[PDB]
């Protein structure tokens, strides 16, 4: 399935998921696409941070469905 | 009229407070006035002088908490010599945080200003007291946060880069290079208020604005994100980190005055400025502001 993830810099990035995708795998293909290191990636469904141990599924994310992503860089 | 506080001044740990009533006092009719912290502890005071007929100074038994608001409290029964005695108590609030500017951290290895930027916001709290008697925080850590106001400029750059190599050698922080302040607060075993966690919110601010009473520091980990504008009860707020993605500073108010923190250098802001602050950096999409620390 399809989803979208939605940046601070005004990207979206579409994505090639299933539900039962780990939010890990999720920001690995994020890092795969964008070189943004998975530790500076906050993603985000309905206000909630996704934890990294969790499915697409546990979170009731859908087809279509839109993320966001707020990053974390280190300073 | 039924006595009244015209004035309060504490001119510490252990401060001496003194309060001025509209008219003189019936003496003995003021045996237990407490502090109570912002849970309700009572702390007792000692004796009473008498400055004048209705002027008090007294101490608290037991030292008071770093960074933290009391509540001075006269119980109800206080009678003036003119015989009208008051219904309800009688208080005046303080704040044990200094009034000096705060310090300078400077950036000893080129790397550290989430280092900085956080030893700044945990040195405003009001769980400070609780890090400094904490046996899980290197002693450095709490060396440098306990003497902060006082030390020497040679002694403060001792201590910073003798906590500086202690959180580095933790787990929680990168043992080389930038980072980020959250794992410099876990290395500091700060309790924060994860918005995202909050079971009665589905944003950052109301996250904050419904947390339970009396939460002091909240971990921004909800959406969108906030700007200073949006930070509810701006009026208990005295500390937030602010990042750029890629460097960050402190913002710290002592005495009603904001401060930014930009490691060594202390600058003294306008309101104005902290309004202008943005939630995040559109050029990059990094957040702006994720601790926020209340008194
Ligand atoms: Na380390």
């Amino acid at each position: 399935m399809q989803i979208f993830v939605k940046t601070l810099t005004g990207k979206t990035i579409t994505l090639e998921v299933e539900p039962s995708d780990t939010i890990e795998n999720v920001k690995a293909k994020i890092q795969d696409k964008e070189g943004i290191p998975p530790d500076q990636q906050r993603l985000i469904f309905a206000g909630k941070q996704l934890e990294d141990g969790r499915t697409l599924s546990d979170y009731n994310i859908q087809k279509e469905s839109t993320l966001h992503l707020v990053l974390r860089l280190r300073g | 009229g039924p006595p009244a506080v015209v004035a309060t001044r504490v001119p510490l740990r252990r401060p001496t407070i003194e309060l001025e009533f509209d008219r003189a006092i019936e003496p003995g009719s003021v045996p237990h006035i407490v502090l109570r912290a912002d849970d309700g502890t009572s702390v007792a005071v000692g004796p009473l002088s008498w400055l004048s007929d209705r002027r008090i100074a007294f101490a608290p038994r037991k030292p008071l908490k770093s960074n933290s608001r009391y509540e001075i409290m006269v119980p109800a029964g206080i009678r003036s010599t003119t015989g009208e005695r008051s219904t309800h108590p009688l208080t005046s609030s303080f704040d044990t945080a200094p009034v000096t500017p705060p310090r300078g951290l400077p950036n000893l290895d080129g790397a550290s200003c989430f280092i900085n930027t956080a030893l700044q916001l945990a040195v405003h709290s009001s769980a400070l007291d609780d890090i400094l008697s904490n046996e899980a925080v290197p002693p450095a850590v709490r060396t440098l946060l306990e003497d902060y106001d006082a030390a020497s400029a040679d002694a403060l750059d001792a201590q910073l880069a003798a906590a500086v190599a202690a959180l580095r050698a933790t787990p929680e922080v990168p043992d080389s290079g930038p980072g980020q302040t959250l794992e410099v607060m876990q290395a500091l075993r700060m309790p924060l208020y994860d918005t995202s966690s909050a079971n009665n919110a589905k944003n950052n601010a109301d996250a904050i604005r419904h947390a339970p009473p009396n939460t002091k520091a909240f971990f921004l980990n909800s959406y969108p994100p906030l700007s200073y504008a949006d930070l509810p009860n701006h009026d208990r707020l005295v500390a937030f980190d602010y990042s750029t993605g890629g460097h960050y500073v402190a913002y710290v108010k002592r005495d009603g005055i904001w401060y930014r923190i930009d490691d060594a250098q202390v600058s003294a802001v306008n309101e104005q400025d902290l309004l202008a602050l943005p939630a995040f950096n559109p050029a990059n999409g990094s957040v702006s502001i994720e601790i926020a620390i209340y008194r």
